[PDB]
RNA sequence: GAGCUAGCCCUGGCCAGGGUGAAGCUGGGGUGAGACCCAGUGGAGGCCCGAACCGGUGGGGGAUGCAAACCCCUCGGAUGA
RNA sequence: GAAUGCCGGCAUGAGUAACGAUAAAGAGGGUGAGAAUCCCUCUCGCCGUAAGCCCAAGGGUUCCUACGCAAUGGUCGUCAGCGUAGGGUUAGGCGGGACCUAAGGUGAAGCCGAAAGGCGUAGCCGAAGGGCAGCCGGUUAAUAUUCCGGCCCUUCCCGCAGGUGCGAUGGGGGGACGCUCUAGGCUAGGGGGACCGGAGCCAUGGACGAGCCCGGCCAGAAGCGCAGGGUGGGAGGUAGGCAAAUCCGCCUCCCAACAAGCUCUGCGUGGUGGGGAAGCCCGGGUGACAACCCCCCGAAGCCAGGGAGCCAAGAAAAGCCUCUAAGCACAACCUGCGGGAACCCGUACCGCAAACCGACACAGGUGGGCGGGUGCAAGAGCACUCAGGCGCGCGGGAGAACCCUCGCCAAGGAACUCUGCAAGUUGGCCCCGUAACUUCGGGAGAAGGGGUGCUCCCUGGGGUGAUGAGCCCCGGGGAGCCGCAGUGAACAGGCUCUGGCGACUGUUUACCAAAAACACAGCUCUCUGCGAACUCGUAAGAGGAGGUAUAGGGAGCGACGCUUGCCCGGUGCCGGAAGGUCAAGGGGAGGGGUGCAAGCCCCGAACCGAAGCCCCGGUGAACGGCGGCCGUAACUAUAACGGUCCUAAGGUAGCGAAAUUCCUUGUCGGGUAAGUUCCGACCUGCACGAAAAGCGUAACGACCGGAGCGCUGUCUCGGCGAGGGACCCGGUGAAAUUGAACUGGCCGUGAAGAUGCGGCCUACCCGUGGCAGGACGAAAAGACCCCGUGGAGCUUUACUGCAGCC
RNA sequence: CGAUGUCGGCUCGUCGCAUCCUGGGGCUGAAGAAGGUCCCAAGGGUUGGGCUGUUCGCCCAUUAAAGCGGCACGCGAGCUG
RNA sequence: UGGGAGAGGGUGGUGGAAUUCCCGGAGUAGCGGUGAAAUGCGCAGAUACCGGGAGGAACGCCGAUGGCGAAGGCAGCCAC
RNA sequence: CCGAGGGUAGGGCCCGUGACUGGGGCGAAGUCGUAACAAGGUAGCUGUACCGGAAGGUGCGGCUGGAU
RNA sequence: GCGGGGUGGAGCAGCCUGGUAGCUCGUCGGGCUCAUAACCCGAAGGUCGUCGGUUCAAAUCCGGCCCCCGCAACCA
């Protein structure tokens, strides 16, 4: 249920911040954190790569764990709900009766002190962890690997699912977050429940400084630049774009698809995405 | 006003000095162009 | 050639003193329970006034200058992008 | 002899401007060949969150002393950051290295690239971050946490004793963390003392006083005391921490918990060791057996890894502790004590500046710490002032114009002007009081007003102390005194009404534009299923992201409210396995060259044959576009209505003479005595219009218009005054410019604007202060304009290629 | 074109006369008063405001009158911008 | 106190029929629509037919002149 | 001291008037269509929504004051 | 200054490419209806802005003229 602020400025009469409601525990475990290089969008040549990033909160990168099929069979307990700034998803405390601690990404729903696992085995429940082929058929589901044992790669932003449609073969059905219906192998593990945090799209940054907190850099539009800079430069006074909208680059940025047409995956893709 | 001159001598060494050429195919060839024409000191004096 | 300048990275430092009084919390009233109201406590903010610091709005001086951009009087921001 | 030639020399302007902050000087005495300028003394003025003091960077002998004054110093110089010489920088503890890691650099492995080379794990390097043992005083002309004195501490080696399963580059803990606000207790620092110590002083009318003036401390091991931080103890199981593990993690049981105990810091005390003022006498000596105490204010610093709240969620690695592994347990490690050992580099001086960066001893720039007192609500603000440091390396006169900076002004009060430009006014605090409108926050310091000093009397609350005195911080009431005036000096909003643009705080053309531009939260379209798209790269490799569609790229629009109409014929994009066209290749009807021939060689039609293109559809918050003529109503006028031509479809809502309106100062209304501007309406909108968004919008703005109140030297209309210049004298002494010059006016003439030619007129020679009409004055080989088959940036359905993609 | 600064304003004037006013005349469809038209005449005078960058022009309130032109659309080594 | 009827309300679950669309099959010259047509859809293989899949919405028969509720109104079935 | 009232400033209510603008009422013989009364030739009314020269039309749900 | 246009009463074809003036509405006569409109059956009306030329022949092709709409008028 996401926070509102009275005006008593003008930028407090839109923000709005999360509840934190779910959080339990407010600093990270000392073993499972690790430095985290910020890049300003700059690769190995010293060269921005991807413009407008940088300057954002210092961040301490948390180490999730993905693949779950490391631990088979030992139940964990759920010992906390923690803040992690690297992801809009919350991320929960596992406690394994091994000892072992590790990180995943917290469902909808789990409650802070409840057994998960996973396993061929693991009752269908929120929080376990299974290969795709004995999930039900009609489960929603989350952190989903792409391929077996390369780790999950689908569904893991806030509130994000994925349902199985149906099982065709050493493959299952998946319909994306995108709305894409796809074909993921039926090894590849995914985990019962959808991403928490669903609010997390209702919140109104509320003002230039807090998007400069994120991490994000203004942001100059094409037109507002000269002809060396962008297909919109220039112009006597505003203008209209004059020519199909392009990038900087070139390339027209509405419409024109850009997928490969000859990746390997396409025998893998029953339809596009909706919408 | 800031003019265009902040001496510093780490930046100085760090950047015009012996071993900063040497590491480099331009480099080698600024000293053996300095050594040709005979020039006393092949590198700034920066006092370290 | 980035010892000027523009951006980013890492690591440190700086921001007198005043002002306003958000949420919450405590109590009181209210209701079937509530919303909600009031008082206190509280100390929020690209909040208000103003040094340092950062600027450069208006005018005047300077114009073989004190200065290849300066001086004076005014003025902007000053917990933040 | 000419090239705005080149190099050098010397002229002109000229004894001219200038001599670098308007903080400021005067006298006496020294020294010396020579003194406004050096030294000393007295008086005066200036800085005092500095114009004082201490670090760092950078500079590199500039430091101290003696002897010098040719050049340097904007003058002088006997002086100096100058010349010559001699001297001077001392560390186990400060800083750095023999320690650790950050970005980044480098890089055994490995990957890539014509060559050069580019990547890259671990590792290594890399600091103002971590870690790590010295505080006070004295001494030199010049160094001092470095020498000396006192009291302390660290590491390494060896030895002795006691204890112990010892042992690491390996496992674990810890190191280890943000922003705002903040408790308790301290210290630093400061104010007072009728208490203690002090050379003295009594003036000029009074004062021998509970008088004036001066000072009243620093450091310190163990122990102890106050305040804090850190920390659970035992046991059983164990499958995880890439071998092991008694450690660590997880499970269960007992006991202990706002404690206590152990541990570690800060403060206080502490054996001792220091220091110690005015004033007088020549840096010193005395003062002096100096005294060294009480109360109060009190940190932003200390305890510290403290507490709370919040979201944007806040380094690493070593030192250190623990666990064990090989190994070894005659060893090794831990503790205590002793003797020995302890290396390299820096250390002078300047350091908001005359020694650094600006060609200069240059009104500019330069990071960190200390920064005292009184008063003003507070403070690092402001005035004065301590300690300390300075009067800015040309002076002496004079008292014009004129310029600058400043003060005042009769009556009027914006009449000035493009514009109240500028300068007035207002101004702090306390209380009274405060409108439209609003998104309910605001608008708001709205507006407007009243108070403000000193004295005596009464009195309420807090802090410390003790509950009292004293001190200290908030106040309340009554009666009075004085002046023109009580934030009596200095620092410190003029206000209101109304439009346009932009929501807002923000950003911008360093050095003519700060805005209405850029950004912005927010809205929409579109791409992207992850070895993503996209971007940089020949590549490997990176960024994206150790992210995964509630995510990331691109594009437009730009808070918010109410909204965003019609056109898919053209262009773009999306979809479409048909058909059409289509390169290499396949095919090989049919020819040709040659040879005696087998054969060798070349041409080659039908037909099969991708993408792209046509062809069929979709698509506007894709590129874009959204008509013309004619007629019609029972006064007139005007047409709801009709007719016809064209379109892909003919502009919807809402706005409108507008940042858009040419005709235009449109017409009417308001404001004014008067209104090409302004505000409100009208609508034949030259040429508005809906995300190059349409119409509004409280709040905000050093934006741009219009009005009014206040107040004014802006003005009628100027006057007087101040200081710095200008002027005169002594010293030092430029510049651009310059064909040569013995360089007048008129009317003509002339390459059409004449000091220089003609005619007339006028004028004795040479300067000084002033003014700017001319010398088509100076400056810059016109930016405008053209010319050149000159150049460069940019665009596209110009040509032709290329990367990239298919 | 190896540069002759370009509107207007301010300041400061100076000249011409095709005379706005003031002085002198003739004619009048001049009764007086006040006008009209032409002649002579350049000595002096020729206001303050609203609007607009404006020159000009309109408007307010006066006036004896509110003249028209030249001087590089007089005058930026005099100012403004 | 003991009992009864009920589409009374709220939550969660779930059952078949149908329409649309998508993939496979078989198949060809029209489908659709209307007063009649035309637009449209269809040899780029439609309509009609079988099998598979996705998704949303509404509950045929019972059903009544019926029942419940204060009204607005409430209908597959199941549990609370 | 209080004190008629005077003066500066800011509010509230009423009244009059205002370029222009909105619908309303009325007016012997105006222009356009034909919405309603018959099933008024699409049954009518209706709350709301959007649209259109105009009456109106259409969507959703409601009423019989609906005919056969 | 560059461009297009002028033809029955209204709005448009024919002009390029010489010989043939056409379409919708309107107007006139009749029909239907009680009557009007709509509807049905028929008819008239254009010497093609103008003057001049080319030609056997000019709406048509070429000139001058009148007109009626447009696009433009930039560097100072
Ligand atoms: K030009
Ligand atoms: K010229
Ligand atoms: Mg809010
Ligand atoms: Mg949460
Ligand atoms: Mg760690
Ligand atoms: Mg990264
Ligand atoms: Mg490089
Ligand atoms: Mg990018
Ligand atoms: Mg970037
Ligand atoms: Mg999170
Ligand atoms: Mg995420
Ligand atoms: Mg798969
Ligand atoms: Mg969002
Ligand atoms: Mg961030
Ligand atoms: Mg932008
Ligand atoms: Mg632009
Ligand atoms: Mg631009
Ligand atoms: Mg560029
Ligand atoms: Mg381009
Ligand atoms: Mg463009
Ligand atoms: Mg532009
Ligand atoms: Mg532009
Ligand atoms: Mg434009
Ligand atoms: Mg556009
Ligand atoms: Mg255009
Ligand atoms: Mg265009
Ligand atoms: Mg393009
Ligand atoms: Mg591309
Ligand atoms: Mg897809
Ligand atoms: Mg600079
Ligand atoms: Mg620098
Ligand atoms: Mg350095
Ligand atoms: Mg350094
Ligand atoms: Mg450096
Ligand atoms: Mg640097
Ligand atoms: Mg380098
Ligand atoms: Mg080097
Ligand atoms: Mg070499
Ligand atoms: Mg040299
Ligand atoms: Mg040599
Ligand atoms: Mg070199
Ligand atoms: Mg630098
Ligand atoms: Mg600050
Ligand atoms: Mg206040
Ligand atoms: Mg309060
Ligand atoms: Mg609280
Ligand atoms: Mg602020
Ligand atoms: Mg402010
Ligand atoms: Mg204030
Ligand atoms: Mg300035
Ligand atoms: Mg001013
Ligand atoms: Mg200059
Ligand atoms: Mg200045
Ligand atoms: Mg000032
Ligand atoms: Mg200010
Ligand atoms: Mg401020
Ligand atoms: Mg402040
Ligand atoms: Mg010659
Ligand atoms: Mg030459
Ligand atoms: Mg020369
Ligand atoms: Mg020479
Ligand atoms: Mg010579
Ligand atoms: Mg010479
Ligand atoms: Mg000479
Ligand atoms: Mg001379
Ligand atoms: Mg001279
Ligand atoms: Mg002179
Ligand atoms: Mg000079
Ligand atoms: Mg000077
Ligand atoms: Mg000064
Ligand atoms: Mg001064
Ligand atoms: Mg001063
Ligand atoms: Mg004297
Ligand atoms: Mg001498
Ligand atoms: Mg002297
Ligand atoms: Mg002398
Ligand atoms: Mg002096
Ligand atoms: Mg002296
Ligand atoms: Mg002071
Ligand atoms: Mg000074
Ligand atoms: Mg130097
Ligand atoms: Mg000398
Ligand atoms: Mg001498
Ligand atoms: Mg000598
Ligand atoms: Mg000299
Ligand atoms: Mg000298
Ligand atoms: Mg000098
Ligand atoms: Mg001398
Ligand atoms: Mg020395
Ligand atoms: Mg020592
Ligand atoms: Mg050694
Ligand atoms: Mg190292
Ligand atoms: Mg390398
Ligand atoms: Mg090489
Ligand atoms: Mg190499
Ligand atoms: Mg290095
Ligand atoms: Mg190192
Ligand atoms: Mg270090
Ligand atoms: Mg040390
Ligand atoms: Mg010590
Ligand atoms: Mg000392
Ligand atoms: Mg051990
Ligand atoms: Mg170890
Ligand atoms: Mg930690
Ligand atoms: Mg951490
Ligand atoms: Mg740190
Ligand atoms: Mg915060
Ligand atoms: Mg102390
Ligand atoms: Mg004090
Ligand atoms: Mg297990
Ligand atoms: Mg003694
Ligand atoms: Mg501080
Ligand atoms: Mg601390
Ligand atoms: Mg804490
Ligand atoms: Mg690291
Ligand atoms: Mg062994
Ligand atoms: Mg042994
Ligand atoms: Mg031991
Ligand atoms: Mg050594
Ligand atoms: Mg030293
Ligand atoms: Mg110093
Ligand atoms: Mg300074
Ligand atoms: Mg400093
Ligand atoms: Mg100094
Ligand atoms: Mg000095
Ligand atoms: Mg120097
Ligand atoms: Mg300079
Ligand atoms: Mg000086
Ligand atoms: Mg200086
Ligand atoms: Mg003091
Ligand atoms: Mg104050
Ligand atoms: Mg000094
Ligand atoms: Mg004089
Ligand atoms: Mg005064
Ligand atoms: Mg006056
Ligand atoms: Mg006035
Ligand atoms: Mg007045
Ligand atoms: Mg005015
Ligand atoms: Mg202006
Ligand atoms: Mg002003
Ligand atoms: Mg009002
Ligand atoms: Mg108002
Ligand atoms: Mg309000
Ligand atoms: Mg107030
Ligand atoms: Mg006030
Ligand atoms: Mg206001
Ligand atoms: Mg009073
Ligand atoms: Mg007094
Ligand atoms: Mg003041
Ligand atoms: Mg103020
Ligand atoms: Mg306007
Ligand atoms: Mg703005
Ligand atoms: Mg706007
Ligand atoms: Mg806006
Ligand atoms: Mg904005
Ligand atoms: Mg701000
Ligand atoms: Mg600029
Ligand atoms: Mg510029
Ligand atoms: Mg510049
Ligand atoms: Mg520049
Ligand atoms: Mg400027
Ligand atoms: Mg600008
Ligand atoms: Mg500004
Ligand atoms: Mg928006
Ligand atoms: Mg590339
Ligand atoms: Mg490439
Ligand atoms: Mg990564
Ligand atoms: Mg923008
Ligand atoms: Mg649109
Ligand atoms: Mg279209
Ligand atoms: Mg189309
Ligand atoms: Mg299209
Ligand atoms: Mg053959
Ligand atoms: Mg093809
Ligand atoms: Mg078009
Ligand atoms: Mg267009
Ligand atoms: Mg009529
Ligand atoms: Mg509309
Ligand atoms: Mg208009
Ligand atoms: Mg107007
Ligand atoms: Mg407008
Ligand atoms: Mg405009
Ligand atoms: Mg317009
Ligand atoms: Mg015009
Ligand atoms: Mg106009
Ligand atoms: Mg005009
Ligand atoms: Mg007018
Ligand atoms: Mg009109
Ligand atoms: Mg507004
Ligand atoms: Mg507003
Ligand atoms: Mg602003
Ligand atoms: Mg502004
Ligand atoms: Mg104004
Ligand atoms: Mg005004
Ligand atoms: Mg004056
Ligand atoms: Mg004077
Ligand atoms: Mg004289
Ligand atoms: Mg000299
Ligand atoms: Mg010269
Ligand atoms: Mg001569
Ligand atoms: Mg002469
Ligand atoms: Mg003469
Ligand atoms: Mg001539
Ligand atoms: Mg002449
Ligand atoms: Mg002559
Ligand atoms: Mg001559
Ligand atoms: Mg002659
Ligand atoms: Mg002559
Ligand atoms: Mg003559
Ligand atoms: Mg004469
Ligand atoms: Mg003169
Ligand atoms: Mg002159
Ligand atoms: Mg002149
Ligand atoms: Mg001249
Ligand atoms: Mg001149
Ligand atoms: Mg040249
Ligand atoms: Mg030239
Ligand atoms: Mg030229
Ligand atoms: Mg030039
Ligand atoms: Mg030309
Ligand atoms: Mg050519
Ligand atoms: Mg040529
Ligand atoms: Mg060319
Ligand atoms: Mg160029
Ligand atoms: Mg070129
Ligand atoms: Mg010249
Ligand atoms: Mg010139
Ligand atoms: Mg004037
Ligand atoms: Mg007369
Ligand atoms: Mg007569
Ligand atoms: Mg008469
Ligand atoms: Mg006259
Ligand atoms: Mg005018
Ligand atoms: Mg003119
Ligand atoms: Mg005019
Ligand atoms: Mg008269
Ligand atoms: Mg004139
Ligand atoms: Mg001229
Ligand atoms: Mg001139
Ligand atoms: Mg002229
Ligand atoms: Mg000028
Ligand atoms: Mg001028
Ligand atoms: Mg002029
Ligand atoms: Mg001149
Ligand atoms: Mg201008
Ligand atoms: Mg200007
Ligand atoms: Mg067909
Ligand atoms: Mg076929
Ligand atoms: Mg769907
Ligand atoms: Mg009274
Ligand atoms: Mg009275
Ligand atoms: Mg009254
Ligand atoms: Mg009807
Ligand atoms: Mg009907
Ligand atoms: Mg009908
Ligand atoms: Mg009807
Ligand atoms: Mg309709
Ligand atoms: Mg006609
Ligand atoms: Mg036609
Ligand atoms: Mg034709
Ligand atoms: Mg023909
Ligand atoms: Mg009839
Ligand atoms: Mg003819
Ligand atoms: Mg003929
Ligand atoms: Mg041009
Ligand atoms: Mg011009």
């Amino acid at each position: 249920a996401v926070k509102k602020f009275k005006p008593y400025t003008p930028s407090r009469r839109f923000m709005t911040v999360a509840d934190f409601s779910e959080i339990t525990k407010t600093e990270p475990e000392k073993s499972l954190v690790k430095p985290l290089k910020k890049t300003g969008g700059r690769n190995n040549q010293g060269r921005i790569t991807v413009r407008f990033r940088g300057g954002g909160h210092k961040r301490l990168y948390r180490i999730i764990d993905f693949k779950r099929w490391d631990k088979v069979g030992i139940p964990a307990k759920v010992a906390a709900i923690e803040y992690d700034p690297n992801r809009s998803a919350r991320i929960a405390l596992l406690h394994y009766v091994d000892g072992e601690k590790r990180y995943i990404i917290a469902p909808d729903g789990l409650q802070v002190g409840q057994q998960v696992v996973a396993g061929p085995d693991a009752p269908i429940q929120v929080g376990n962890a299974l290969p795709l082929r004995f999930i039900p058929v009609g489960t929603v589901v989350h952190a989903v690997e792409l391929e077996p044992k390369k780790g999950a790669k689908l569904a893991r932003a806030a509130g994000t699912s994925a349902q199985i449609q149906g099982r065709e073969g050493d493959y299952v059905i998946l319909r994306l977050p995108s709305g894409e219906l796809r074909k993921v192998h039926g090894e590849c593990y995914a985990t019962v429940g959808a991403v928490g945090n669903a609010d997390h799209k209702n919140i109104v940054l509320g003002k230039a400084g807090r998007s400069r907190w994120l991490g994000r850099r203004p942001h100059v539009r094409g037109a507002a630049m000269n002809p060396v800079d962008h297909p919109h430069g220039g112009g006597e006074g505003r203008a209209p774009r004059g020519r199909p909208p392009a990038s900087p680059w070139g390339w027209q940025t509405k419409g024109l698809k850009t997928r490969k047409r000859r990746k390997p995956s396409s025998r893998f893709i029953i339809a596009r995405r909706k919408k | 006003m800031k003019r265009t001159w902040q001496p510093n001598r780490r930046k100085r060494a760090k950047t015009h000095g012996f071993r900063a050429r040497m590491r480099t195919p331009g480099g080698r060839k600024v000293l053996k162009r300095r050594r040709q024409k005979g020039r006393w000191r092949l590198t700034p004096a920066v006092r370290k």
